[PDB]
């Protein structure tokens, strides 16, 4: 029936959602460790 | 010493001089939310209430907890900021990159 | 919209919303754990020192 | 500095740089199963749709 | 760490239970109207499916 | 049958004054309860857009 392709529809948004997602976590946990402990830590040290 | 090739902190000082400039109006939409949940709070209690210790009390009660999360909400923005600031990824959605 | 009143409205509103013994149980122990979780964390503050 | 060592890698500085370059392989060994996406999918529907 | 963590759990429970008194018809009516809302809205959610 | 419909309209309430006391607690405690369940829900639906 046609509920086939409302099922396909969700399952390419959720994929395309998913692909903004990703960018954010790869960019920001590298800052969010840079920010709380390597950069504390330098700080510390001088 | 003598200028062989672009320092990276030409790129990165100017970057983290311009990034600074953002804190003032994401405090700016925190104000304008919290006066929009003050706006409705006041309309449910209006409307509904006609015991008017009763309307008072409770719009008072809704309005300090309001005020007390917007000292909680202000702080992640800060730190977010914060965070654009302790490093420089250049590994996408760039020329480089 | 009615059912709130209906139900506040039947007489005995102290035995209408008794609590079972397994709760009371259950309290009884998240207090004790409560506290001997303070009283660790205390001890564990006092030692490192 | 200028006394820089051209035999190893520096350590913290470019393991970490690769510890950056690692967290991107780990957020692609998910492997969701399609076939109970596309049946949770259908139920949802249903159910938000509901009477 | 372990310690601070098990008191954060327990703690927005136990700031309830420190203060059980058997005679409260206070408790017992907050406990009627979160019963009567917690029905309505799984009803509303069977039914309606908002 | 223009004074039955009028009627009907107003027997709902009159029936909660027609034993109206000066002071009833269970009336105010009644009363509370439906007044903060009447604002969850009309904030809610203000909000949320349900």
């Amino acid at each position: 029936p046609q509920l086939e392709r409302q099922v396909e529809t969700i399952r390419n948004l959720v994929d395309s959602y998913m692909a903004i997602v990703n960018k954010t976590v790869r960019d920001l946990m590298p800052k969010t460790i840079m920010h709380l402990m390597i950069n504390n830590t330098k700080e510390f040290i001088f | 010493r003598t200028g062989l090739f672009t320092p990276d902190m030409a790129f990165e000082t100017i970057v983290k001089k311009q990034v600074k400039k953002i804190r003032e109006p994401c405090l700016k939409c925190v104000d304008m939310v919290i006066s929009e949940l003050i706006s409705t709070v006041r309309q449910c209690t209006k409307k509904l209430q006609q015991y008017p210790r009763l309307r008072e009390e409770m719009e008072r009660i809704v309005t300090t907890h309001i005020r007390e999360r917007e000292g909680r909400t202000k702080e992640q923005v800060m730190l977010l900021i914060d965070i654009e600031l302790a490093y420089m990824n250049t590994n996408h959605e760039d020329f480089i990159g | 919209s009615e059912l709130l009143a209906n139900l506040y409205s039947c007489g005995d509103q102290n035995t209408l919303m008794e609590e079972s013994a397994e709760q009371a149980q259950r309290r009884d122990e998240m207090l004790r754990m409560y506290h001997a979780l303070k009283e660790a964390l205390s001890i564990i503050g006092n030692i490192n020192t | 500095g200028d006394q820089i060592d051209t035999y190893e890698l520096s350590g913290g500085a470019r393991i970490n740089r690769i510890f950056h370059e690692r967290f991107p392989f780990e957020l692609v060994k998910m492997e969701f199963d399609e076939k109970e996406l596309r049946r949770e999918i259908s139920y949802a529907i249903k159910n938000i749709h509901g009477i | 760490n372990k310690l601070q963590s098990q008191l954060l759990s327990i703690e927005k429970e136990v700031e309830e239970y420190k203060n059980f008194r058997p005679d409260d018809p206070a408790r017992k009516t907050k406990a009627l109207l979160q019963m009567v809302q917690q029905f309505a809205v799984d009803f509303e959610k069977r039914i309606e499916g908002s």
